[PDB]
């Protein structure tokens, strides 16, 4: 089976940690005894000092390696990298057959200790521009109402953390929703429906969907002070309810991985939330779900409850057997081993965090999708940028009705810009290819000309002129 | 895919007193609240290994009705951050649920050993958390925990109480009947010749387990195709493939407790004939005429010490007294001794003499007597508490033990006053035989017993080889007829 | 790089019985169908160190490309919260997820032995894990089980049994030319000369399990290139292996003498009637048991002597291990004596063990007085007493088996510290005082020595045996000690 | 620091052979191909400690420009159990990645003991990794391994068999001569008068060590 381009990457380098001589060390300069000797670079000792607070789960790929291959023999390729079942197996291969009538240890789910996971998939979301998100948040400016969104990116290598993958984010696509005060809820039908035809546009363009946003902001009296504090330490970092709509995601989307027995393994998605600071601002922050506990009892056990950091946990019936879930807090004259015999369990523990951040503006490697960011989106209906024909007037013109190559190539590159010109499917697709990866691609100047002198770019600026 | 219920031969007595037990009460709530007797939630079984624990639980669970919750014993503790309690309170609370439920513990010695042999802190958690949990069954919910273990003396005592284990179960070696029944459901789907005796098989197997029988039919099953290959047709196991089986293997006995009948007949030690009616008097009328105690109200002495010259007086002089009860003969010798230095003194023997009265009849023999009780039980003593644990457990069981069931010990030494006077005193060694050294009258016979598989010319006089021999024993005279039968194979040669 | 079938000779009577247990199962498992028993899984290897049993696990492991597996013995052994029980029952259900397969425990006396000792730890609780671990392996003919260790006394009796672990197997000694097999493997990747020969060096190396054998190629390897100062061409010689027999030592760092002291018949002076008299002992009745048999008999348990030291109870004591080259052991007397009150009646117990597991055997006593003590201990009152020492020989000498080449021989200077009952018939028999030699045995007393020295003929054998007068054997190799230094006188 | 041959003496019939065990397999490493066999692995040092056991290591290490790797007795046996294994898998694979190396590792006793009648300590997982470290790793590979111990007969017999530690070198007591070279090495730099006697100040000492 094949990876991706960046997972095999990583599989590559070692990436050791070097260290210099020391006082300690009493051997000679052509060697090294135990403290300049190359450091592991799945040690979390190493993680904390720099307050990097996961292990990079290539390099926990790394550590599990040298676990299942040894010196010895072996002549196995075991590799346990799998996804741990709280389901019950029928067969069980002993004398107890049916699960109505029989359950023993061997097969019965072992009580959940809630340990946090020391690794994550991804190790620090990055953006494109500030001006994309901006025109999120204008959204809501505009309506009042929270948004949704969907986030399409890449994947390339981050050398802050060692062995770490970083999540590289082009566009942000919106699903049609039903907007709500307090929050959302939209159907799953005609979005999945809807989401088929852009992983389509996607394959070509080189992008896909690994991210969403949905925004929590509670404006406070539009003056002075921008939003709400929401979010804070005494309350929930994420609803249960957002858990199973993050959850559901990763599902759909999953990572293929050799190592791992049935073909997939640790799926690399990002769930993003605008939610403000404590003091002033409205910046955002991004946390992942945990693989080991939360991505397989999601299946069957998450119920919803009242409270937004904890979730209940609902019975049994027939087939739904769920073992005890247990986990450690203070009581009123000490700290006390674990107690919980009680539904609505917290939520907030099977969360690992990400770092995101913004680029400088100085230099980069490329950007590839800043045209304007400013036309009117797809599913943009509750705002007013959702225009016809009219729009295409107003927005592009072959610009003052004889363009130049360097301003009108720049005005091409949109991503919203092309999902609305295909969908008409004036040009042939074969055309309409080399249209969109001349926008995206460099060297464009000779592809260009290509496209001004075919009779299709001809025939859409001529249906243009005579409408409205 | 599990085994049925009538797959077990030779514990039938057993089987009844379980099936009325944890089968009847199951399927049916009435007859115990119209009696108003509430039914037991706990039994026991124990025994030697190798004899049916986790092979008659499987079978009496399964064609009846029931959940049959399994647990193992060495599974649960192996566990990380104390949850084996949580694995435990699930196990009893969901059985309770979808009642009738079967809870077999399986390999409970393991979980429960005593509070002097404590380990660490987990395993006092999980054995307060299995007494606690036993007592919560009072609300009659028709849930019967059965309990499976090997040595009933390394167990905690405080699981045997009123509602938690109050019947216990004790699994015996089959008899000749017994290992017969197993044998007939071992070769059923075995293809079978002709020549094979399934009787001769089960008379010549005495010390044999209800585990050693399935090695007896698969060995020779084995030892038929590694005579029939070359160039699968007819594969009927014969008569030679179970007898050359007897031979490169063994039974159970791996010097552990042994199970064996060794005993000779009458006419094999010279002379005893006025001797043979002294001995007559201890193992049969017992076993004979028990009625002759309880109507008086005697008690029966159910041991004799034996002392006397050189060469006999060991084994042959005590073996050929039991001749009509042939029972197992579980015995201490020589190398059962002090080996372990903590524990492993009397409590090798305590499952000797409380064994003894449950697993009747069972006769054991006393040997060696000037190496367990010589310097401790004198007037000097041990001084230290190093080793002084040997004289008391051999004295306490003495009162201890009544003669309700068919006991019976030996004592046999080279000295009889190196042994503390305690093991003499009155109530328990009342009758002292004194075995003699053979006359000229006994002396003669003895060289016509010990030569009995021998080609023996009748026309010698071994009378006159036995008038030469007064202050002679009968090693003397194993002694002088050895070197006759080196220089008869020198004939040969 | 692996090895295979051929890569190890010497056990070919035990390399096509363990074939069967392994090729059956898996290749061909339609014979145990219609015949109504279950295949086996577990095969039990045992035997000293250096003799392959890792080696033939690897080589039927490549031979077949079934799922190999490796359990490591002192790998797997945890404190922190039974992690042993929990990595046990991991690799089992890995190797059953892979079919065929096959497992090895090695040194599976190091995980969880005899509860003699510890009784109380947590390797209670893991061989009991191990026991539900086999019997619950319904799965048929898929996992096959294999195991090695070195001494199959010190492990728990319970693993014999039917389920789990039977048809157990002991890897010997390749005497019988099987060293020529392991010279044949080991020495085909070096270059030979004319003058060597593999059949001129298993006849001289007694023992020799394998591992040392590798070590003298390897080692009259480095004597050939010791001559080369530094376009090359080194080969052997036979002087090579002569040199890798005398500077390198056999399989003796544990014990110094066990095997032989190299001497033979002959080599005790006189005494031609004692000669025949121990070819009544374990040379006689080995190449033929069924007499005794069709006689109905028991053969001669032991033979015991006492006398005048330094007559022959070393070299006649040491002939009876070259005269058959039996397996001899070499224990002295308050040797088997040790300081731990315990053990003194346990220590008399392995050698008794070993006996009726290396037979046929010779054993041996030296120096009884410490060990009979008629008395039966002085004093008392202490926390354990001299009289289990002797109580236990006494009856576990009897409670062995008569064909099983079990016997004693007895070498004292005291004839009253013995008991009456370590003289009893059927344990030592043949109350035979060891003489002191007259005129006509005395000649070959100095005959013993003279076999190996080139004596000038010129001077008369009988001149220096005839100022003997009452003398003892060992005090006629005091005069060729004297003469030892009495001889060369100029030469410095 | 940077120490040499003619640092040390006495030994020098023992030195001579360890030249031809360590330097020879190393520099010459097709030697061995042209014999067929496997160059040796593991030779093991004792005797009195202060003989020099650390130094004589260290001379011919910079005496040759290879790796020196070094693994204390005492430092790594001392941990819980689970670092051990893996600083010892951390050794033989940095050792492999800058061939030439030499593994040098001093008190040996105190990781490998052995098993006697006071058992209780933890006595296992770290010598087994030892075990199953050193059978392999013999691909035509230039690295050696050097131990060193005080008693030579408190070492676990498993180790002297075959393969991982089979020459053995005796490095005691010097005798007249070889305290009396001993004694112009010590003596190089102070400033002396002709008072002073060398063969009389080394006759006078007779049971010093270096
Ligand atoms: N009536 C019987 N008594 C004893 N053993 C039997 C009988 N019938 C069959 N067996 C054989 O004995 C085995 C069952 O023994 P079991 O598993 O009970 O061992 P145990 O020592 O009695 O208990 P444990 O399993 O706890 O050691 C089966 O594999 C079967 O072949
Ligand atoms: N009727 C008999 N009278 C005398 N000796 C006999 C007789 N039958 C057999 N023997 C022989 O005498 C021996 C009996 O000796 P035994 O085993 O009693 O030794 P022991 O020293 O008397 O026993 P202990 O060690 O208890 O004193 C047997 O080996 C047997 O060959
Ligand atoms: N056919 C053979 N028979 C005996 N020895 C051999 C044979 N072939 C090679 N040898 C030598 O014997 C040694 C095999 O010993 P091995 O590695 O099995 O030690 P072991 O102690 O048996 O293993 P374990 O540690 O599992 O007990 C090798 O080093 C090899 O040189
Ligand atoms: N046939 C012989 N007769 C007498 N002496 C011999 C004979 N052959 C060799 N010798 C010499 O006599 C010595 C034998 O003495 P031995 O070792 O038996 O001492 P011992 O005191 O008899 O033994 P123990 O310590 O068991 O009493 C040998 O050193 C040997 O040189
Ligand atoms: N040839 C020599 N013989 C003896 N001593 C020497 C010699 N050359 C130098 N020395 C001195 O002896 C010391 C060597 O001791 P070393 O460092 O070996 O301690 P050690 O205790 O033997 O090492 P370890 O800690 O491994 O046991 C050096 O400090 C050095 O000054
Ligand atoms: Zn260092
Ligand atoms: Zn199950």
């Amino acid at each position: 089976i094949k990876e991706l381009a960046v997972d095999e990457e990583l599989e590559k380098e070692d990436g050791l940690i070097p260290r210099q001589k020391s006082k300690l060390c009493k051997h000679g300069d052509r060697g090294m005894c135990e403290y300049c000797s190359p450091l592991p670079p799945w040690d979390k000792e190493y993680h904390e000092k720099n307050k990097i607070k996961h292990i990079s789960f290539h390099s926990y790929l790394k550590k599990l390696n040298e676990n299942a291959n040894k010196k010895e023999n072996g002549s196995s390729y075991i590799s346990p990298l799998s996804e741990p079942d709280f389901r019950i197996n029928k067969r069980c291969h002993n004398g107890h057959e049916p699960w109505p009538r029989g359950i023993c240890s061997k097969c019965q789910p072992s009580a959940i200790t809630l340990q946090q996971q020391e690794f994550r998939m991804v190790d620090h979301v990055e953006f494109q521009k500030s001006e994309i998100i901006n025109e999120f948040i204008q959204a809501w400016r505009y309506t009042g109402m929270q948004r949704f969104g969907y986030m399409y990116g890449s994947y390339s290598k981050y050398d802050n953390t060692p062995l770490g993958i970083k999540a590289v984010v082009e566009a942000i696509y919106e699903p049609p929703q039903h907007d709500e005060q307090d929050g959302l809820t939209m159907d799953v039908e005609q979005v999945k429906n809807e989401m088929l035809q852009i992983d389509r546009q996607a394959q070509e363009m080189g992008l896909s969907r690994i991210g969403l946003i949905f925004t929590d902001l509670s404006d406070a009296g539009a003056g002075d002070g921008s939003v709400f504090c929401k979010r804070h330490k005494d309350s929930f970092f994420l609803s249960s309810l957002e858990v199973i709509m993050a959850a559901r995601h990763q599902t759909r989307h999953p990572n293929v991985s050799k190592y791992s027995e049935q073909g997939f393994f640790s799926s690399k998605f990002v769930t993003c939330v605008i939610s403000g600071n404590l003091e002033g601002e409205i910046d955002i922050s991004s946390y992942q779900v945990s693989t080991e506990a939360e991505a397989l009892v999601t299946a069957d056990m998450i119920s919803g409850s009242t409270f937004p950091s904890m979730a209940y946990i609902n019975d049994t019936t027939d087939e739904r057997y769920v073992p005890e879930i247990f986990y450690m807090k203070s009581n009123e004259y000490g700290i006390t081993v674990k107690e919980n015999a009680k539904p609505a369990f917290p939520v907030d523990y099977l969360l690992v965090t990400l770092t995101h951040g913004f680029p400088n503006t100085d230099t980069e490697t490329n950007s590839k999708f800043v045209s304007s960011t400013g036309f009117p989106w797809s599913n943009r209906q509750a705002m007013g940028q959702s225009q016809d024909y009219q729009e295409l007037k107003k927005y592009l013109f072959n610009v003052a009705s004889s363009g130049d190559f360097n301003l009108l190539h720049e005005k091409i590159s949109n991503f919203h810009l092309l999902l609305y010109i295909n969908s008409l499917q004036i040009l042939s697709p074969d055309e309409w290819k080399l249209l969109i990866e001349s926008a995206v691609k460099n060297e464009w100047e000779e592809s260009l000309l290509k496209l001004v002198s075919s009779a299709g770019w001809q025939t859409l600026v001529m249906i243009l002129q005579e409408s409205g | 895919n599990e085994v049925g219920y009538d797959d077990i031969g030779g514990c039938r007595k057993q089987m009844a007193q379980i099936r009325e037990m944890v089968e009847l009460p199951l399927r049916h709530p009435q007859l115990f609240k119209a009696i108003g007797i509430k039914p037991p939630r706990g039994v026991l079984m124990y025994g030697p290994p190798g004899t049916g624990k986790t092979l008659m639980a499987r079978a009496v669970a399964n064609e009846t009705g029931a959940f049959f919750f399994l647990i193992n014993g060495p599974e649960v503790m192996s566990k990380m951050a104390g949850e084996s309690e949580s694995n435990l309170r699930k196990a009893f609370e969901e059985a309770e649920k979808n009642a009738p439920a079967i809870i077999f513990i399986d390999e409970i010695d393991s979980i429960a050993p005593k509070r002097d042999k404590t380990n660490g802190e987990v395993e006092r958690r999980v054995v307060s958390q299995l007494l606690t949990l036993m007592d919560g069954m009072k609300a009659r919910s028709n849930v019967v925990v059965i309990a499976a273990t090997n040595r009933p003396n390394s167990i905690d005592p405080a699981l045997r109480r009123f509602g938690r284990f109050d019947r216990e179960v004790d699994i015996g070696i089959p008899d000749a009947t017994g290992r017969l029944e197993v044998l007939r459901i071992h070769t059923k789907n075995m293809k079978l010749a002709d020549d094979v005796d399934l009787e001769a098989l089960a008379a010549e197997t005495h010390g044999y387990v209800g585990a050693d029988i399935a090695s007896l039919c698969s060995e020779a099953a084995m030892q038929q195709i590694r005579e029939k290959m070359d160039l699968l047709d007819s594969l009927g196991v014969t008569m030679d493939n179970f007898r050359f089986a007897l031979g490169n293997s063994n039974p159970s006995a791996l010097r552990e407790t042994v199970v064996e009948s060794v005993n000779v007949t009458w006419d094999d030690v010279g002379g005893l004939d006025e001797i043979k009616e002294e001995l007559k008097e201890t193992v049969e009328y017992p076993v004979l005429h028990p009625d002759q105690y309880t109507k008086f109200g005697l008690s029966p002495s159910k041991g004799v010490l034996f002392y006397g010259p050189p060469g006999t007086g060991k084994t042959l002089l005590a073996k050929a007294v039991a001749t009509e009860v042939s029972a197992n003969f579980i015995s201490v010798k020589g190398p059962e001794l002090l080996s372990m230095w903590y524990g492993e003194s009397e409590s090798n023997i305590r499952d000797i003499f409380d064994k003894a009265r449950a697993a009747a009849p069972t006769v054991v023999f006393l040997d060696q007597l000037d190496s367990i009780a010589k310097a401790r039980g004198g007037s000097l003593g041990d001084a230290g508490g190093a080793s002084d644990r040997v004289v008391n457990q051999l004295l306490t069981e003495m009162d201890g033990m009544n003669a309700k069931k068919n006991v019976f010990v030996i004592g046999a030494t080279n000295r009889p006053d190196q042994i503390d006077p305690a093991i003499l005193r009155p109530g328990r060694l009342d009758q002292l035989i004194y075995v003699p050294l053979p006359d000229e009258n006994a002396r003669l016979s003895i060289l016509n017993a010990q030569l009995r598989k021998t080609p023996l010319e009748p026309g010698l006089e071994l009378t006159a080889i036995a008038k030469a021999t007064q202050g002679f024993s009968g090693a003397d005279l194993l002694y002088i007829v050895q070197r006759a039968a080196k220089y008869a194979i020198k004939d040969s040669i």
